[PDB]
RNA sequence: GAAAUUGUUGAAAGGGAAGGGCAUUUGAUCAGACAUGGUGUUUUGUGCCCUCUGCUCCUUGUGGGUAGGGGAAUCUCGCAU
RNA sequence: GGAAUACUGCCAGCUGGGACUGAGGACUGCGACGUAAGUCAAGGAUGCUGGCAUAAUGGUUAUAUGCCGCCCGUCUUGAAACACGGACCAAGGAGUCUAACGUCUAUGCGAGUGUUUGGGUGUAAAACCCAUACGCGUAAUGAAAGUGAACGUAGGUUGGGGCCUCGCAAGAGGUGCACAAUCGACCGAUCCUGAGGAUGGAUUUGAGUAAGAGCAUAGCUGUUGGGACCCGAAAG
RNA sequence: AAGCUCGUAUCAGUUUUAUGA
């Protein structure tokens, strides 16, 4: 009915891409080499 | 005695139950199917996350190994461009205007992906004064598909916002989620024509910061906006998003 | 594309009202052909002669078909013989009506055909000569 | 039949319609549930038709059976609906057994409003009002203008 | 008894143009409920209420109209306080 | 040799400040969180609080202020123009009617169709009935004279809306309407053969037959004539 | 404007390769 946007609004960013939970837990963007 | 149900209404209850018990059993065997589907999507995204990481690390490592060995590493030829219309509808010559319709760049500030080959480079050459094209990141495609990403179903510019939609339409071509679609864009896969054409030509706003330049209609190389900008397209499109 | 009938005969509007329901609920392409055919004008609904029904039943393995003319069924004096078959149409002319009944078969309306063949099993739709 | 009755009154005249400026249609056939008129919400087109009315304080529920299409003299069979609200809605329900859910809650709804029309008694017990509407006939409006100006 | 047009009175404006559109201030001025409850308990008092006896129109139970008495110590069933 | 730090880029990092919007209207769906029970920022705003009837508020007119606004209409030419029309107000005022011939749509009936020149009847220019005729169509091929449409599921093939069998489907096979393409035939007419024109060959031809679609009323409208959208000329 | 086949591989003010003056 209305366009909820991912990137913002955490909850819709979990229905798209269930891996985002894992991405947040391990940080992954903040990764050391 | 006592009143009885009509023999149409008696039938109603029976046929409703027949459909309802079927529907409840069908629904219950779809929650389990979507749960299993969710698990497939999760492990695929883990596989892609690992793949993109190892991709950029091997480019870094190859560059490091060239300078160490005293050789020169040629980087892989950019195989995907993102073309954004920069000029309006009016005072456009026939020869480029047809080409802009063929890239689905009808209105101003409209953006599409193009497969880069021998043929399409000459198409981009014709429309040079009217577009700003460049090579997208992973980040920008991800931002474009989540915010300005829309699907073409029979006609109808449909909002994505759910994996089930892409699964139904493009499940034929091995794409079964939103990030499967993004994967088909960034790495120009076997089904690129299908995944790109499914995506509706993006409708971008004018850039948040501005165009930078005082005058827009010059080449980027000489303080303009049009033509190839290669890497700075990511900075531009993110403001236009 | 044609949407609604130009006709003002409310009984024809009732057939449209019926066959629009059967057009979307059956999902068989028989009903969509009939419902398209009801919208057609009077020049584009030519009268199928009883002779063309007789020609149509010479067709091999078409002994037990229910022939459906969306236009009108008209009488032909030239032919003698006529099979025992169920014919469905809008208008049966008094002569043609009498010919089918006396031969053995029935003459039925399109809603009777909608009952007997909802999806449209074992049928044949004829059309009159336009050119 | 009845489909042929409807189409002939939907257009081609139901000679008791009010076209409101809203484009709305109102059947004033005293026996309809909704004051508005639509298909099988007006009592002529439909053959099975229930309604609540009042003749006195006694609120009856009239009922029209397709059995009586021959005889219009005794079309509407009617039943008194006690007077207490709770037992009356229960009284309603039994009559509406095995009908459309339209007449089920809509006669329930007619009964509701027409019972809260008996707020008339509330207005008429605590009346005692020292006002009462007086007409101002334009002859009097000048007998009491042009004679005052002649008085002065 | 319309408009053009004319006088009077009142209001307003007027440094070589007025009338129009978007928006607002000031001045003048007109609107702006014979709206009054709703709900849940408690005195009583009545009736189409309980109860005793009936009478009458008709069509299927899930009917309608209408008298004579009694009775609230059961009953909110309704309406009045 | 030892760390940094700018710069570029990323974060499905965190935490604020402001504006605008609140569409929709029982529940279904995609989800997250919770061991569960559930709950939630998850298919579009809810909760609390205040201002009222001599109200609250909302509008009209009059002007002021900021910004904007060439005199309407007709007729030319490449547009601007030029020019012609306009003192103001009321009322009047211009594509009509008819005939001939079509177009399409609707209605009636249908190889037919058309009552209304008439007669009978009538509650009276209405309505209701109808005889005999006639109109148009129903069977064609030619120039004076004629002939006449089945080798036939009124054809052989190919397609061809549909329908039937199989298949969960996807498909395949069968029958195939109108129609179209191809091969032909019947009928009449061809170029000859000459028994007045028999007979057999040469080939094509066709508002030809394939196995009827018309007639009438009405509406929309076109064409032409009627004064013919209205007004305006030198005349005999 | 309507009717008829189709709804497609029917095309395009475009690029590319191929093959000539």
């Amino acid at each position: 009915v209305l366009k909820k946007n991912p990137l913002k609004n955490k909850q819709v960013l979990l229905r798209l891409n269930p891996y985002a939970k894992v991405f947040a837990a391990e940080k992954l963007g903040s990764k050391k080499a | 005695e006592k009143i009885l149900t009509p023999e149409s209404q008696l039938k109603k209850s029976k046929a409703q139950q027949k459909t309802a018990e079927q529907v409840a059993a069908e629904r219950a065997a779809r929650k389990a199917a979507n749960k299993e589907k969710r698990a497939i999507i999760l492990e695929r995204n883990a596989a892609y996350q690992k793949e993109y990481e190892t991709a950029e690390r091997n480019i870094i490592q190859a560059k490091r190994d060239a300078k160490a060995a005293g050789s020169y590493y040629v980087e892989a030829q950019h195989k995907l461009v993102f073309v954004v219309r920069i000029k309006g509808i009016n005072k456009i010559p026939p020869k480029p205007r047809k080409v802009l319709q063929l890239l689905r760049l009808t209105r101003i500030n409209s953006g599409t992906f193009v497969k880069v080959t021998k043929a399409t480079l000459e198409l981009l050459k014709l429309i040079e004064p009217y577009v700003a094209y460049g090579y997208p990141s992973y980040s920008t495609i991800r931002q474009l598909v989540y915010k300005r990403g829309f699907g073409k179903i029979n006609k109808q510019r449909v909002p994505l916002s759910d994996n089930a939609i892409i699964e139904a339409n493009l499940g034929k071509y091995g794409i079964l989620s939103i990030d499967d679609l993004i994967h088909e864009i960034i790495t120009v896969g076997p089904h690129f024509k299908q995944a790109n054409n499914f995506l509706w030509p993006f409708k971008l706003s004018n850039p948040s910061g501005g165009w930078g330049v005082p005058r827009k209609f010059k080449h980027f190389i000489q303080g303009g906006s049009f033509g190839n900008r290669e890497e700075f397209i990511n900075k531009l499109v993110k403001s236009m998003n | 594309h044609r949407t609604a009938p130009k006709s003002d005969n409310v009984y024809l509007k009732l057939l449209v009202k019926l066959y629009t329901f059967l057009a979307r609920r059956t999902d068989a392409p028989f009903n969509k052909v009939v419902l398209k055919a009801l919208f057609l004008s009077k020049i584009n609904r030519p009268p199928v002669s009883v002779s063309r029904i007789a020609r149509a039943l010479k067709q091999e393995g078409a002994a037990n078909k229910t022939v459906v003319v969306v236009g009108t069924v008209t009488d032909d004096a030239r032919i003698f013989e006529f099979p025992k078959t169920t014919v469905a149409a809008l208008r049966f002319t008094a002569g043609a009506r009498a010919k089918i009944v006396k031969a053995g078969g029935e003459c039925i309306t399109l809603d009777q055909l909608a009952v007997r063949a909802p999806k449209g099993q074992n049928t044949l739709i004829l059309r009159g000569p336009r050119n | 039949s009845d489909e042929i009755v409807w189409q002939v009154i939907n257009q081609s005249f139901c000679s008791h319609r009010i076209k409101a400026p809203n484009g709305q249609n109102f059947c004033r056939n005293e026996y309809n549930v909704t004051g508005l008129c639509t298909r099988q919400s007006c009592p002529l087109a439909n053959s099975k038709y229930a309604t609540v009315k009042c003749d006195n304080g006694k609120l009856y529920l009239y009922m029209k059976t397709p059995e009586r299409a021959h005889t219009p003299a005794k079309l509407w069979e009617r039943i008194k609906l006690s007077k207490n609200y709770t037992k009356a809605l229960q009284q309603i329900d039994e009559h509406l057994l095995h009908w459309s859910k339209f007449f089920r809650h809509k006669c329930k709804q007619r009964f509701t409003k027409l019972t809260q029309v008996m707020i008339t008694e509330r207005r008429l017990a605590l009346r005692e009002e020292e006002r009462h509407y007086v007409g101002v006939a334009p002859k009097v409006k000048r007998r009491e203008q042009n004679r005052e100006r002649k008085a002065l």
